């Protein structure tokens, strides 16, 4: 598959290569030095934004993180076999424009309630 | 510190130019340069001040505001007091003193004073 | 037992480097995190201590502005070749001998200068800025029009804003809103009167670090603006004198029309109403008495005259008709134009403002005043106020009086009755 | 003027004793104190009512009592038999003097 | 509540908003460019110091992380109901000056012993 | 032991000090300012590379992270007692030159298969 | 060394005339060119 | 000078780059040989 393994065509075809991609994420005031420093800072800042976000959804695993959030609309009205088969991951994303920033239907609220519930049970039982 | 112009005698109606000066290190840390008068046998009287940054001035009374011009020179690190219309009542030692940058409410206080220029007005 | 929580709404007073959000002299193309919208999060029952005179944000604004100002002039034309004896007649039309592009020939050239820019040598004149500083001509492409910028905290920091309205600039504030960025503030350069910025919500508010200390500036924030019409009526032309290999001096050529004085027009009634409100508040702050406004006594321009940056020209206005009044149809204020400007009280630097080809008309808003008290023993029941101070940090202090920067410290410990399995 | 009245006018003290110098204001700003000898500029002793200037020994201290401010000079040395003045912003008091008993 | 939700007044009043706050944590040598680069680096450095510290106390959750550390002194001699009620989080912190850097009474030692014990049991059972 | 606790000589001698070390991991264009900014960026970049790597091996703990990977060659043909006794951690590392980048014998593959298996079981049971 | 990872069944839209990489190459080259001459000898004295 | 580098003034010549630009001599130590970059 190599670095991307793009278009494995069954969605999960390249799921076992997810970590190949995840892993990829003197000098004074000379032109190249300045540009390299900004590039290094950018790579770090972006890496952390993704980890920070996973970190509030209760995700730390990488390949798959199951949540407790249902589909409240069809979003894309297809069965699982119509997505996880005959499809490139990018095509799947391309299908949904309106459940993008709105896909995260308070995933973090579900996570917060679960953490709160765990604390209450630990104190009570 | 605060080097001053020497003493002298003027006739009534004459003007006098009193000056003082310092190092770059002192001038740059001074907010105000004040002038204080002490007539023989008397206590201290405030005359006025000059801001070292903007050149703004203030005075003790109209008797000074209308006769005494107070200036600063930010390139030379000096200050001057030009007294016009000298009278016998102006015989006094004239001191310059500095006020360091300070916050409001701390009051005025002058850490460093010059030696005093003696000005005598007499027929 | 010991339980740790993360993301608690706790902060400490702290300083940090601020960044801004929004060809110009203040860049503005680099200050392009682009402002979205304010969040205005109001904090129920939260009080905080604000002090406009110990505000680190003021010091940073001052430092950013001066470093930008100088950075923008770094590649501009030096005027060293103009420090020669000038032969001046009559504003003066002066001639001088300047080395041309081929440095073995000398041209006799002509340029005007305003009287305030030249000093007699003892018809023999020199530019005033030939013995104290290095004069640099500002590049004609640089706009000096203030563009507001917003100061923004870094991600781990936040800005608290005081919404008390009549806040005196110091002490507890009981209505606090949290924002990430301040309102936009135009970096207006002025003295005596404060121009543009922002008005008070209800009443004219007079603030002072200490009202009994006559060394401190009294800042008056108005609740109503006064519109000022400033004109430089002369019909100019621009002339270009080569001073080098791809470098030239921009000066004023022949005047097309007649010579007329620059001036500003303020409505008399508006100014009188403005003063009545100021007087009422000074009466409250001191102890009844009468209020006398008077002329500044510093003598020299820059110290005693009002200044504006109008289209790029620098105006000095004789604002005495505004203050010669005792309290228990337009006013025309004459103005002078000066091209050699020591903007900011710097030593060793000076800017030459290139002339503007056309007629200049500006409309500015007076939104405040900088006043000082006449000290000494009062001999009647009166206090005398004059335009004064002149420290540019006072202008920025006024706009930033509402803000404090704090550090968020989200991690902390609180009690319970819990133990890990 | 009704501000910064000083007293006692003259204080006859023995070396080693304590001077008590009072200045009464008509208002409350912090008081400043100076020491003076003939032929010399005054020296700052105390400012902001109770703080002392660098170079000043712990003999010198002060405090606030409403509108009354005071300067205390304890364990007095021969060098302290000088003229003293109070200052409150722009005004100076008349001044008082210490003398040897 | 918005970004801070400050002074919810029962301590836990804004506990469910802890993640709102947690989430908030070209250009050459021009003045604004330099200042922005330093600000970006600072945000990252500070973010990581907090995550690093939680990471050695056995915390990865965000709302509440229960530990195995007792109170060995009263610190602030109040019952739970006197703290978690009629109080702003900041007031709670304001109450303790002397159990601040000393609050962390070897939390990390307890964590290390627990990790060591888990390894021994995994090898032995 | 202090910051390193080097050469505790039983390998595990300083295992309880692993977190002491883990924890240790204005200015314009002036020489010192530039150098400090680069040093700060470097510390962050390196810190994250180690956390990123542990993060794909299923490790988040610090002292010890047990894996599911066997030894497929002797590597260093010594029993556990010959290593964890009479030895400095550095000597142990010094012993292996050829199972360094090759020590990580697809640890991450084992981790990916485990995460995949967990997801399948959660969906199926 | 290059990795050359070929993507099976992947298509993409390329446009050489809207390529930001060209604009950056141009900017890098000119800023380097000028930076390298910054400390070199000025010939002002030859305009005679 | 090569003829293309000079212009008559009106045997009286000036360098062409005396009225439009500031002329800088490249340092003799700087190679202009293209080296590929990636
Ligand atoms: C860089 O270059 C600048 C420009 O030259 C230079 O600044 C100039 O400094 C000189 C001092 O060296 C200033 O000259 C003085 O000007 C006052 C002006 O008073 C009138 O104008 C003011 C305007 O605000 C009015 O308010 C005021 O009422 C007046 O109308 C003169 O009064 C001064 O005169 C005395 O000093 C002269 C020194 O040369 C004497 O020649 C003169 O006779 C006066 O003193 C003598 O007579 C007195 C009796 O009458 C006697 O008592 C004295 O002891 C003495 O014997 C003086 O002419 C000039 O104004 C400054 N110019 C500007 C534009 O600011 C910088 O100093 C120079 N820089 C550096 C860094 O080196
Ligand atoms: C307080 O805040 C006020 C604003 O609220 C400030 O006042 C403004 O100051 C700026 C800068 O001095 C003024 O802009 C200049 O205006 C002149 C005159 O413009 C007139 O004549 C022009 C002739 O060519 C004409 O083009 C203008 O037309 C405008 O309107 C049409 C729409 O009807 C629009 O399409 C145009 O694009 C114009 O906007 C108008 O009739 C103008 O000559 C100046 O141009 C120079 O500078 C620009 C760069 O800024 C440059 O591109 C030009 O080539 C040229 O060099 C410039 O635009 C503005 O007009 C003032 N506003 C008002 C209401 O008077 C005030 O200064 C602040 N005070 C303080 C102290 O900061
Ligand atoms: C410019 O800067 C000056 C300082 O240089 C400020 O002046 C201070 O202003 C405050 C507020 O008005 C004054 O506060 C008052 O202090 C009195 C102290 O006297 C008692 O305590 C001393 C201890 O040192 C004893 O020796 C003495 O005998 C007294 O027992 C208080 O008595 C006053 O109390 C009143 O207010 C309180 C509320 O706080 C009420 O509860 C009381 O019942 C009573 O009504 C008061 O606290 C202070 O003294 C002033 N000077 C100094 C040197 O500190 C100016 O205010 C400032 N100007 C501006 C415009 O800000
Ligand atoms: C405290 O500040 C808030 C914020 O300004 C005031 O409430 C309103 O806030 C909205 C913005 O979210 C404004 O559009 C309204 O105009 C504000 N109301 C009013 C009457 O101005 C709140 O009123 C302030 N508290 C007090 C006591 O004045
Ligand atoms: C200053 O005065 C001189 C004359 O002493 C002016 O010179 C004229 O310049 C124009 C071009 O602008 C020529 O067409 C005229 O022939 C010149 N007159 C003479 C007598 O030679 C000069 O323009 C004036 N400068 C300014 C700015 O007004
Ligand atoms: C502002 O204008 C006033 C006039 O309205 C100027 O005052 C005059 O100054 C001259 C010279 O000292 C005196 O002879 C006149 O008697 C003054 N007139 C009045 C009515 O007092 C003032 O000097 C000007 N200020 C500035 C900075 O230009
Ligand atoms: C100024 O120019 C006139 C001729 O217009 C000449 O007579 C005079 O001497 C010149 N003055 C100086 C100082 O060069
Ligand atoms: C310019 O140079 C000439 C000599 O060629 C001289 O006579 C004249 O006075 C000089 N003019 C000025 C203003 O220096
Ligand atoms: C501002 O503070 C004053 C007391 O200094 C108070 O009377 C006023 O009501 C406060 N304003 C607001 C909006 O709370
Ligand atoms: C001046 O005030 C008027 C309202 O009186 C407002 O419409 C105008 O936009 C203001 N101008 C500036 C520059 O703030
Ligand atoms: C000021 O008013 C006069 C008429 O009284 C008018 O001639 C002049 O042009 C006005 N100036 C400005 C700047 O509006
Ligand atoms: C004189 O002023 C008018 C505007 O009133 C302008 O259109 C004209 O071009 C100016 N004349 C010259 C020669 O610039
Ligand atoms: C001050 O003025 C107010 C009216 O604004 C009046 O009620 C009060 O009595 C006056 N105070 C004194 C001391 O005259
Ligand atoms: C100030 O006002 C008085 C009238 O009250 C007038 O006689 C005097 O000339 C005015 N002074 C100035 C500088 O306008
Ligand atoms: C002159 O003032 C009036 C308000 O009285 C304003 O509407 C007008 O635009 C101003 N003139 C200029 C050139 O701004
Ligand atoms: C103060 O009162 C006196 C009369 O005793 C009067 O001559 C003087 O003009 C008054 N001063 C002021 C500023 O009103």
């Amino acid at each position: 598959l190599g670095f991307l393994g793009a278009a494995g065509s069954t969605m999960g075809a390249a799921s076992m290569a997810l970590t190949v991609q995840a892993r990829q994420l003197m000098l004074k005031l000379t032109v190249w030095g300045i540009k390299q420093l900004q590039a290094r800072v950018l790579a770090v800042e972006r890496y952390l934004k993704d980890q920070q976000l996973l970190g509030i959804w209760g995700c730390s695993g990488k390949l798959i993180c199951c949540t407790a959030v249902p589909w409240n609309a069809s979003w894309s009205n297809k069965s699982v076999d119509e997505i996880w088969g005959n499809m490139t991951w990018m095509q799947w994303e391309r299908e949904i424009d309106n459940y993008t920033s709105l896909i995260y239907t308070l995933i973090e609220e579900s996570q917060n309630q679960q953490e709160k519930n765990e604390q209450e049970l630990l104190e009570l039982d | 510190q605060l080097v001053q112009s020497g003493s002298g005698v003027k006739k009534p109606g004459a003007s006098v130019r009193v000056s003082c000066w310092t190092s770059e290190d002192i001038f740059e840390r001074t907010e105000l340069i004040h002038w204080v008068r002490q007539a023989p046998g008397q206590g201290l009287e405030w005359i006025g001040w000059v801001k070292t940054v903007t050149g703004a001035v203030n005075f003790g009374s109209p008797d000074f505001r209308q006769r005494v011009s107070l200036t600063r020179d930010r390139d030379l690190f000096t200050a001057h007091m030009d007294i016009r219309g000298l009278t016998q009542g102006d015989t006094a030692t004239y001191f310059c003193a500095r006020q360091k940058f300070y916050t409001g409410g701390q009051g005025w206080y002058f850490d460093l004073w010059g030696r005093g220029t003696l000005i005598v007005v007499s027929s | 037992w010991v339980t740790v929580y993360y993301g608690v709404p706790v902060w400490k007073e702290a300083t940090t480097t601020l960044f801004c959000a929004s060809r110009n002299v203040w860049a503005t193309h680099a200050c392009v995190p682009t402002d979205p919208n304010p969040q205005e999060v109001v904090l129920e029952n939260v009080t905080e201590n604000f002090n406009m005179w110990r505000n680190n944000m003021v010091e940073q604004m001052h430092e950013d502005i001066i470093s930008l100002w100088d950075q923008s002039l770094k590649p501009c034309v030096k005027l060293t070749p103009l420090c020669v004896t000038l032969n001046c007649s009559d504003i003066k039309n002066c001639s001088f001998n300047i080395t041309t592009n081929i440095r073995d020939k000398v041209q006799k050239v002509y340029a005007t200068f305003y009287k305030l820019d030249i000093v007699p040598i003892d018809t023999n004149y020199r530019l005033i800025s030939c013995n104290t500083s290095v004069l640099t001509q500002a590049c004609p492409k640089i706009s000096f029009e203030p563009i507001p910028i917003h100061y923004c905290a870094p991600a781990g920091f936040a800005i608290l804003k005081c919404n008390n309205k009549t806040f005196n600039g110091k002490g507890p504030c009981t209505n606090v809103s949290t924002v990430q960025c301040t309102h936009g503030i135009r970096p207006v350069v002025s003295t005596q009167l404060l121009l543009n910025g922002s008005l008070a919500e209800e009443e004219v508010v007079i603030r002072s670090e200490n009202f009994t200390d006559n060394a401190k500036t009294i800042i008056v924030q108005l609740n109503e603006s006064v519109e000022i019409n400033c004109t430089r009526p002369n019909n100019n032309t621009r002339r270009s004198i080569s001073i080098g290999p791809g470098r030239w001096f921009y000066t004023t050529g022949e005047i097309i029309g007649n010579i007329r004085q620059a001036h500003c027009n303020i409505s008399r009634a508006k100014w009188n109403n403005t003063l009545q409100q100021i007087v009422n508040k000074l009466r409250e702050k001191f102890e009844n008495k009468t209020i006398v406004f008077n002329q500044p006594s510093g003598g020299d321009p820059e110290i005693v005259m009002h200044s504006f940056n109008c289209g790029g020209e620098f105006f000095y206005c004789n604002t005495t008709q505004l203050f010669n009044s005792t309290w228990n149809n337009t006013i025309t204020l004459p103005c002078r134009i000066k091209q050699i400007i020591n903007m900011w009280q710097e030593v060793g630097k000076a800017m030459y403002a290139p002339p503007i080809k056309g007629q200049i008309r500006c409309s500015s808003n007076i939104t405040g005043l900088l006043l000082t008290r006449d000290g000494g023993k009062t001999t009647n029941n009166t206090e005398i106020f004059r335009p004064g101070g002149g420290d540019m940090r006072d202008n920025w202090r006024s706009e930033l009086y509402k803000y404090k920067v704090v550090k968020i410290e989200p991690l902390g410990i609180a009690p319970t009755k819990c133990k890990r399995r | 003027e009704i501000v910064l009245t000083q007293s006692p006018g003259t204080l006859s003290l023995s070396p080693g004793e304590t001077a008590s110098l009072s200045c009464t204001a008509a208002s409350y700003g912090h008081m400043t104190w100076y020491q003076k000898k003939p032929g010399q500029p005054p020296k700052l002793l105390i400012f902001a009512t109770s703080k002392r200037a660098s170079g000043i020994p712990d003999r010198f201290s002060g405090s606030q009592f409403g509108k009354q401010y005071t300067l205390t000079i304890t364990r007095m040395e021969p060098e302290d038999f000088a003229r003293y003045y109070c200052q409150q912003l722009e005004f100076f008091g008349q001044g008082t003097r210490l003398e040897i008993r």
